[PDB]
C-alpha cells in the first residue's frame, strides 16, 4: 500500500536544544506515537541515526520530496562573517534555513530563539543572531517560550496538519496558547489584587505564597498559558516561588531584564 | 572474533555528528583501517560570556542556563553557586539539599536518554530486531534482567509489529540512511538483543517524561528550571510532604527502569562488545565532585562531595590528587579566538572571537582548550567513577565490582569507550541507590525548618567561583564583579574539557586522543567514530557557550 505521513524537516541553528527537549516531554500524544503515526520526522539532528554525509543526504532527500514538507526551526540565525559562525556540513545555517524555508509548506519556529532571535541576540549580539522572520523576511508560526510547553508546540503541529493555520497574534503566536497573559491565570492573582507581595525570597510573605511582582515577575506583560496547563503535569515557575522572566516575549533578554526588578 | 577493520587509508569527515547536543564536525586521518590523527571541530559560537558583561549578577543564572537545554539546570546551579560565593553568602541546608536533589534528578533523566536515544543506535541494529524470535527474546530477557511485563513475548512482539509497520511504510524517518541498514560488520548483536533494546528505547521515551516530572516538582519546570535565587532557592512547596511523596514515587519508577532495563541492557551490550574495552582510552581524569554535604564554599564542595572530587594522571589509580582551582586555565592557540589569549585562568578569561576558515588545522574550533597543570583532562562519569573507586567510595566499589565481575574485566578495562559508557550506567545506579536517603533527609529537614534563602548584599567589587559535576563532568563558572555589575563571567564546561581542540603545546584533547586507534570497518559508515564520540556524551552548546 502507498502510504504517506506529512514530512517534517527540523533544523537546529543557534540553539541550546532545550526546545527539542521540551517537544519530547509531550504526553498527548507521546513522541513515539507522533513520529510513528502522525508525522514523518525526516531530519532531526538530536535523534536521527544517520550522521555526516548520510545525514546530509537524508536532509536533501527530504527537501526534494515530491509530497513537500513542513519546516520546524529551532534556534536563531547567526549572520555575522557571512553566516560562518554557525555551520552544519560546511554550510552556513542561514543558507540552509533560507533554502528550506523557500519551499516549505509552512514554517514553525519552536522557541523564542527561532521566533525572535533569542539568547544569542541579546546585547551586544556577538554573532548578529536574528530570528527567522527577521533574517529571511518570511512569515512564521511562532511557538515561543524558552522553551515552549510541548502542549503548545505539538498542539500547533497537529492543528496545522488537521485544521489549518491557527489564528495568530501580531507576534505570530497562536492565540489558542498565547492569547492570555500569564498573570491573568496566576493563582497568586488574588494576592496581587490585594497588594500582598513578597518583599524578598526569604520573607514570611514569600513562604505564604504572596505575589512575586516586587521580585520582578513579568507575568503581567507575558503572553503564555503556563499556570493553566503547567509543565511536566506538575508545576510552573510561580508555583515554585520564582517570578516569570517573560520568556515567550520577543527580545525578552533585553526588555525584561533586570529579571528581579520592574524595569 | 577479530574487530572488523577495513584497509582504508584517507580522510574521513563526519559533519554533522548527530545524536549529540550541538554542532560538531569530526575530522580524522585513517591508515590501513585505523584512525591515526583526529580533530574535534565545534561549529557554532553564541558568546554568552560576552553578552553577560555589564549585566546584573542576579541575571547570570538565567542567561547561562541557556548554554544548554539537554543539561538543563546545571548552568543555573553553577552560576548560582558562583554568585553565592562572590557575595559571600552560605545557602541554608535546605537549599543545598534541594539543589543537589534537582542535580540527582537531572543525572537520571539525562543518562537514561543518552544511553537509549543518543548512544544505543551505534550498537543496536534496529532493523535486525524485525528478524528476532520474540519468544527467544523473552527467554533471553528473563535470563539477564528482572521479570517484567514489558519483556514478555507478547510485549516484544507488539514492538516488532509497530516497527515492521513503520519500516514497510516507506518513510524511515529518523532511521533514514542509518549505518546499520543492509547490515554492517561492526554491529555484533543477536537480533533478540536488538529487539529487547529497541523495546526499551521506546519505553525510555515514556520513562524520561516521568524523570522530568520528578525534577520539575522541585525545579518548577523542565526544561530550564526556575527555583534558584542568590542565597538559596525559592520553592517552599518543594519542602513539603505531598510534593516530596510524589517526587519519591516518580523517582522510584524511574529507578526501577534504571535497574530493570538500563543496567541489564548496558551489560548485555558490553558483553558482546568487549573488544571496545581496548579502544578509546585516555589517561587523565578531573572531577569537582557533586552531592556535597557542605556547599558553604567551593573548597568545602570539593572536600565534602559524596561523589568525590580529584585528579588522576597517567592512569594511576593509586593516587588521587586534590583539585587546585588556581591550576585551571584555557588556551586558544588552536581555537577561533584572537592570538594572545593562551594560558588564562578563568578569572582572567578573555573571549575574543576570530574565525579563519573551515578545516584550518591551525584554528579549527569554537571551543577553548582547558588544561590543568599543563595536561588535558577527561571529565564526566568515567572520571567520577575512577576517582571514587580509587578512593574506596563504598557505593562505587560495590557497583563497579559488580560490573567487573559480570564482564570478567579488570578496573583498567574502564579506560576505554566501553568503560566510559559503563561508567555512565554505574553512576546512574548509584544515584538511584541514594535517592530515598536524600529525599528523606530533605523531607525531615523541610518538616522542621523552612529556611530556604539566606540574606545577602551585593558587593561593589568581588570575585567568585561556582563548581558542579554536571552529568558530563566538571563545570565551573567564574565571576568578577565591579561596580556591582558583571565585569567578567567565564564558563569552563565539561564538554570544553573533553571535546575542545589542542592546547598551546599542540596536545590533543581527550576525544582527539581517544579517537586514535579507532578501527573503521566501512569508511562510508564510520560507526566506530560515533561510538567513541558519543561515549563522551558531547554537548557543543555547553562546550562553546
Ligand atoms: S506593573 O508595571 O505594575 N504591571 C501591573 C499590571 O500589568 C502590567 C504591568
Ligand atoms: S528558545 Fe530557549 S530553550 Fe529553545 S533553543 Fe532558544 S535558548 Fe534554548
Ligand atoms: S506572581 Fe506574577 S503572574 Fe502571579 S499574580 Fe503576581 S505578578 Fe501576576
Ligand atoms: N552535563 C553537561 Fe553540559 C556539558 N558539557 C554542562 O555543564
Ligand atoms: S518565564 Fe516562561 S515558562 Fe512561563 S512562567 Fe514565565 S512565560
Ligand atoms: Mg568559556
Ligand atoms: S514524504
Amino acid at each position: 500500500t502507498a502510504k504517506h505521513r506529512p514530512s517534517v524537516v527540523w533544523l537546529h541553528n543557534a540553539e541550546c536544544t532545550g526546545c527539542t527537549e521540551a517537544a519530547i516531554r509531550t504526553i498527548k500524544p507521546y513522541i513515539d506515537a507522533l513520529i510513528l503515526d502522525t508525522i514523518s520526522l525526516d531530519y532531526q539532528e538530536t535523534i536521527m541515526a544517520a550522521a555526516g554525509e548520510a545525514a546530509e543526504a537524508a536532509l536533501h532527500q527530504a527537501l526534494e520530496g515530491k509530497d513537500g514538507y513542513y519546516l520546524v526551526v529551532e534556534g536563531g540565525l547567526p549572520t555575522i562573517d557571512g553566516g560562518q559562525w554557525g555551520m552544519v556540513a560546511g554550510h552556513p545555517m542561514i543558507e540552509t534555513t533560507k533554502k528550506a524555508a523557500a519551499k516549505a509548506k509552512g514554517i514553525i519556529c519552536i522557541g523564542t530563539c527561532s521566533a525572535y532571535g533569542g539568547v544569542q541576540k541579546a546585547k551586544p549580539n556577538p554573532s548578529q543572531a536574528k530570528g527567522v522572520s527577521e533574517a529571511l523576511g518570511v512569515k512564521t508560526i511562532n511557538i515561543p517560550g524558552c522553551p515552549p510547553n510541548p502542549i503548545n508546540f505539538v498542539g500547533a503541529v497537529v492543528h496545522v496538519l488537521t485544521k489549518g493555520i491557527p489564528d495568530l497574534d501580531e507576534n505570530g503566536r497562536p492565540k489558542l496558547f498565547y492569547g492570555e497573559l500569564v498573570h491573568d491565570n496566576c493563582p497568586r492573582l488574588p494576592h496581587f489584587e490585594a497588594s500582598e507581595f513578597a518583599p524578598s525570597f526569604d520573607s514570611e510573605e514569600a513562604k505564604k505564597g504572596f505575589c512575586l511582582y516586587e521580585l520582578g515577575c513579568k507575568g503581567p506583560v507575558t503572553y503564555n498559558n503556563c499556570p493553566k496547563v503547567l509543565f511536566n503535569q506538575v508545576n510552573w515557575p510561580v508555583q515554585a516561588g520564582h517570578p516569570c522572566l517573560g520568556c515567550s516575549e520577543p527580545d525578552f533578554w533585553d526588555t525584561m531584564t533586570p529579571f528581579y526588578e520592574q524595569g | 572474533k577479530p574487530t572488523p577493520q577495513s584497509t582504508f587509508t584517507g580522510p574521513i569527515v563526519v559533519d554533522p555528528i548527530t545524536r549529540i547536543e550541538g554542532h560538531l564536525r569530526i575530522m580524522v586521518e585513517v591508515e590501513n583501517g585505523k584512525v591515526k590523527d583526529a580533530w574535534s571541530s565545534s561549529q557554532l559560537f553564541r558568546g554568552l560570556e560576552i553578552i553577560l558583561k555589564g549585566r546584573d549578577p542576579r541575571d547570570a543564572q538565567h542567561f547561562t542556563q541557556r548554554a544548554c537545554g539537554v543539561c538543563t539546570y546545571v548552568h543555573a546551579l553553577a552560576s548560582s553557586r558562583c554568585v553565592d560565593d562572590a557575595v559571600k553568602v552560605s545557602i541554608p541546608a535546605n537549599a543545598r539539599m534541594m539543589r543537589n536533589l534537582v542535580m540527582a534528578s537531572q543525572y537520571l533523566h539525562d543518562h537514561l536518554v543518552h544511553f537509549y536515544h543518543a548512544h544505543a543506535l551505534d550498537w543496536v541494529d534496529v532493523t535486525a530486531a524485525l528478524k528476532a524470535d520474540p519468544n527467544k527474546a523473552a527467554k533471553l530477557a528473563a535470563s539477564i534482567a528482572p521479570a517484567r511485563p514489558g519483556n514478555s513475548a507478547k510485549a516484544l512482539k507488539a514492538v516488532q509489529d509497530k516497527l515492521k509497520a513503520f519500516v514497510e511504510s516507506g518513510q524511515l524517518g529518523i532511521f533514514t540512511n542509518a549505518y546499520f541498514l543492509g547490515g554492517h560488520k561492526a554491529y555484533y548483536l543477536p537480533p533478540e538483543v536488538d529487539l529487547i533494546a529497541t523495546a526499551h528505547y521506546l519505553e525510555a521515551l515514556h520513562m524520561q517524561v516521568k524523570a522530568a516530572s520528578a525534577m520539575a516538582i522541585l525545579g518548577g519546570k523542565n526544561p530550564h528550571t526556575q527555583f534558584t535565587v542568590v542565597g538559596g532557592c525559592s520553592n517552599y512547596q518543594g519542602l513539603t510532604k505531598d510534593p516530596l511523596a510524589n517526587y519519591l514515587a516518580l523517582s522510584k519508577e524511574v529507578c526501577q527502569f534504571v535497574n530493570e532495563c538500563y543496567i541489564p541492557d548496558l551489560l548485555a551490550v558490553a558483553g558482546f562488545y568487549k573488544d571496545w574495552g581496548g579502544i578509546g582510552g585516555t589517561s587523565n581524569y578531573l572531577a569537582f565532585g557533586e552531592f556535597a554535604t557542605d556547599d558553604s564554599s567551593p573548597e568545602k564542595h570539593l572536600a565534602t562531595s559524596q561523589f568525590p572530587s580529584g585528579v588522576i594522571t597517567g592512569r594511576d589509580l593509586g593516587k588521587v590528587d586534590n583539585v587546585d582551582l588556581g591550576a585551571i586555565y584555557e588556551d586558544v592557540k588552536y581555537s577561533w579566538y584572537a592570538p594572545g589569549g593562551d594560558g588564562k585562568h578563568p578569572y582572567d578569561g578573555v573571549t575574543d572571537p576570530k574565525y579563519t576558515k573551515l578545516d584550518d588545522k591551525d584554528h579549527y574550533s569554537w571551543m577553548k582548550a582547558p588544561r590543568y597543570k599543563g595536561k588535558a583532562m577527561e571529565v564526566g562519569p568515567l572520571a567520577r567513577t575512577f576517582i571514587a573507586y580509587a578512593k574506596g567510595q563504598p557505593d562505587f566499589k560495590k557497583v563497579v565490582d559488580m560490573v567487573l565481575g559480570k564482564l570478567s574485566v579488570p578496573a583498567t578495562a574502564l579506560h576505554s569507550t566501553l568503560g566510559r559508557t559503563a561508567a555512565r550506567g554505574i553512576e546512574t545506579a548509584i544515584v538511584c541507590a541514594n535517592m530515598e536517603k536524600w529525599i528523606k533527609e530533605m523531607a525531615d529537614s523541610g518538616a522542621k525548618d523552612n529556611t530556604l534563602c539566606a540574606k545577602w548584599e551585593m558587593p561593589e567589587e568581588s570575585k567568585g567561583v561556582g563548581l558542579a559535576d554536571a552529568p558530563r563532568g566538571a563545570l565551573s563558572h567564574w565571576i568578577r564583579i565591579k561596580g556591582k555589575k558583571i565585569d567578567n563571567f567565564q564558563l569552563v564546561v565539561p564538554s570544553t574539557w573533553n571535546l575542545g581542540p589542542r592546547g598551546a603545546q599542540g596536545d590533543k584533547s581527550p576525544v582527539e586522543e581517544a579517537l586514535i586507534g579507532t578501527p573503521i570497518a566501512d569508511p562510508k559508515r564510520p560507526v566506530e567514530i560515533l561510538r567513541t564520540v558519543h561515549a563522551f556524551d558531547p554537548c557543543i552548546a555547553c562546550g562553546v557557550h
